[PDB]
C-alpha cells in the first residue's frame, strides 16, 4: 500500500521521537536513515537502470541519478533543478512532493524540520558514494526543497575537469 | 691580506690568457663524428645552446649507423641542460634525451653513459613538470643498477612520482621498505632508517 | 598457469577482501603477493581514480602493468575499488568475472546488515565466488 508506508514512516518517527530527545538530533537520526537507503540502492541502480555504465560528471549524475532514484524510489522524479552561480558550491535540488506526506505531516509548532531530511540523507549517502561528499539541508521554501554543499575538493576537481 | 689579493690579481690575469687559448680552440673546432663529439665537449663550458642543440643534431646525423651513440648521448646531455637553463626547456631534447639513454641501454651496454643522461635528465623534467618520467626512467634503472644504487633509484623514483600528483602516495611508500632494506644490504644506513620513516609516515596517513 | 587475485577494497580505502585460487606452494611468497599488491592496489588507486574521473567505463582493464603483475579495474558506483592482479592475462575471463563479482556483490550489498566499507565473511560470498573462479578464471 501507500498507508502501509506511511504507518511504517510513522513508526519510524515515533521510534525516534520516543529513544531521541530532541528535534536536531532527531533530524540527524533521519540522517542516518537515509545514509542507510542510499548506501546500498545506489550500487543496486549503477545497472539495471543507469544504463549499467558509470556516469562520473557532477551535473549529468546529479540530474540523472535523481531521476533514476526517484523512478525506482516513488517514480517520480524531482520537478527541478536549481545550481547558483552566487555560491557555485550551493546547488538546491526542489521536489514539491514530499516523502513525508504519504501521511500528512506533523505538528507544526514544534519540529520544524521533518522527513524532508531522511530523504536528503538518502541524497548525501549516493552523492558521497558515487564521489561526491555533501551537506544537505531541507528547507520548507517552495515546497520540500534541498540544498547541496558539495566537497571541496570535489568541487575543485570538476572545476578543474570542466574541459578535457 | 692585500699582498695575497695581489697575487690573486696576478693569476686570474694570467688565467686571461688560458681562457684565450681556449677561446682559440673553439674557433678551430667551429671552423665528422669525432668533430662533433669535440666541438660538443668545447661549448660544454662556452654557453653555446644553440651550438648545443647543433650538435646533438649533427651527432644524430653522425651516429644514425655509427653504434657509438655515447657521445650521441653526451651532446644531447648538453642540449637538454643548456635548453632548461635557457628557460626554453624543450620537450624534445627531453624525449631524444631518453632516446640516448634508456632505449640505447637496449641498442649498447654503455650503462655507465645512459646513466649519466638519466641523472641530469631527472633534474631537468624535475624544473619541468615531468617528475612521473624521472621516477619511470629510475625504476627502469632500479632492476640494473646494483644494491645500494638500485635502493638509490627506488629512493629516487618514489619522492619523483609523489611530487606531481597524488599517485604512488603509498607504493612509494612500499617500494621504499624494499630499498630499505637493500639499503641495509649495502644501502646507506643513513637513507634506509631515513626512507623507513617516510614510508612509516604516509602509512599512518594511510593506515587501511 | 594464471596466478589469481582479487581485491576489494571499501571507500575509506579499506580492503575489504582479498580472494585467490593458485595452486598452493610457497605460502609465505603467496602472502608477499597479498602484501605486494594490497600495497600495489595503492598507486594503482592513487592512479586509477583519476582514471576513472577521466572515463566512466563499464570497467578499466588496464591501470599499472609492472610488466609481471597487472592492474585491472572494475570500479563500482560506489567507488568501491576493485582489482585483480596476476602474471598473465585472461581479458575475456576478467571482464564479465568482474561483472559477477560485481553482481554477487550486490547481492550481498543489499542485506542491511552491512555497512558501507565493512569487511563480509558470508561463506556463501566465498563459494559463489570460487564458482565464479572455476567459471571465468579456473579450468
Amino acid at each position: 500500500s501507500q498507508s502501509i508506508v506511511a504507518l511504517l514512516f510513522s513508526e519510524i518517527v515515533q521510534y525516534s521521537q520516543s529513544r531521541v530527545f530532541t528535534v536536531p538530533e532527531l533530524q540527524t537520526r533521519l540522517h542516518d536513515l537515509g545514509q542507510d537507503v542510499g548506501t546500498r540502492i545506489i550500487d543496486l541502480y549503477f545497472v539495471r537502470e543507469r544504463s549499467s555504465k558509470r556516469e562520473t560528471k557532477l551535473t549529468q549524475m546529479l540530474l540523472f541519478v535523481k531521476t533514476t532514484v526517484w523512478k525506482n524510489l516513488f517514480g517520480k522524479e524531482a520537478e527541478k533543478l536549481e545550481h547558483a552561480n552566487d555560491d557555485e558550491r550551493t546547488y538546491y535540488i526542489i521536489e514539491k512532493e514530499p516523502l513525508v506526506n504519504t501521511f500528512i505531516s506533523v505538528p507544526k509548532d514544534k519540529g520544524s524540520l521533518n522527513c524532508a531530511n531522511f530523504t536528503a540523507g538518502i541524497v548525501e549517502a549516493v552523492l558521497t558514494n558515487c564521489g561526491f561528499p555533501c551537506k544537505v539541508t531541507a528547507h520548507w521554501h517552495k515546497g520540500t526543497t534541498y540544498m547541496v554543499k558539495f566537497e571541496d575538493f570535489v568541487i575543485a576537481r570538476d572545476k578543474q575537469m570542466e574541459e578535457k | 691580506d692585500n699582498l695575497r689579493h695581489f697575487v690573486q690579481d696576478y693569476a686570474v690575469r694570467a688565467l686571461i690568457p688560458y681562457i684565450e687559448h681556449l677561446v682559440a680552440i673553439l674557433a678551430e673546432g667551429v671552423t665528422a663524428e669525432l668533430q662533433t663529439r669535440k666541438l660538443g665537449d668545447l661549448y660544454f663550458m662556452f654557453g653555446h645552446y644553440n651550438l648545443a642543440f647543433q650538435s646533438y643534431h649533427q651527432a644524430k646525423r653522425d651516429f644514425n649507423a655509427d653504434s657509438a651513440w655515447q657521445y650521441y648521448a653526451g651532446a644531447l646531455e648538453m642540449a637538454a641542460l643548456s635548453a632548461f637553463m635557457l628557460g626554453t626547456a624543450q620537450r624534445k631534447t627531453y624525449d631524444y634525451m631518453e632516446d640516448a639513454i634508456v632505449c640505447y641501454l637496449t641498442v649498447c651496454k654503455l650503462q655507465q653513459f645512459a646513466t649519466r643522461a638519466t641523472l641530469l635528465s631527472m633534474e631537468c623534467l624535475k624544473t619541468a613538470r615531468l617528475y612521473s618520467e624521472v621516477a619511470k626512467q629510475l625504476i627502469r634503472m632500479t632492476n640494473e643498477e646494483s644494491d645500494l644504487r638500485s635502493a638509490l633509484l627506488l629512493e629516487q623514483a618514489a619522492y619523483c612520482f609523489l611530487v606531481t600528483q597524488p599517485p604512488m602516495h603509498r607504493k612509494y611508500a612500499f617500494h621504499i621498505v624494499l630499498a630499505g632494506n637493500r639499503y641495509s644490504r649495502a644501502g646507506q644506513r643513513k637513507h634506509a632508517y631515513r626512507c623507513y620513516r617516510q614510508a612509516y609516515q604516509v602509512f599512518q596517513k594511510r593506515e587501511w | 598457469m594464471s596466478t589469481y587475485y582479487f581485491v576489494i577494497v571499501g571507500q575509506n580505502d579499506n580492503p575489504i577482501y582479498e580472494k585467490e585460487f593458485s595452486t598452493v606452494n610457497k605460502e609465505l611468497r603467496k602472502e608477499d603477493h597479498r602484501h605486494l599488491t594490497q600495497f600495489i592496489a595503492h598507486a594503482a588507486l592513487d592512479l586509477v581514480d583519476e582514471h576513472k574521473w577521466k572515463t566512466a567505463n563499464m570497467q578499466l582493464k588496464s591501470i599499472d602493468r609492472f610488466n609481471q603483475w597487472f592492474v585491472s579495474a572494475f570500479i563500482t558506483a560506489s567507488q568501491i575499488r576493485f582489482i585483480i592482479v596476476h602474471d598473465n592475462k585472461n581479458d575475456e575471463g576478467i571482464k564479465n568475472f568482474f561483472n559477477e563479482m560485481y553482481d554477487t556483490y550486490i547481492k550481498n550489498s543489499m542485506n542491511a546488515f552491512y555497512r558501507i566499507n565493512t569487511p563480509i565473511k558470508s561463506p556463501m560470498f566465498e563459494k559463489k565466488s570460487e564458482i565464479f573462479g572455476r567459471k571465468y578464471l579456473l579450468s
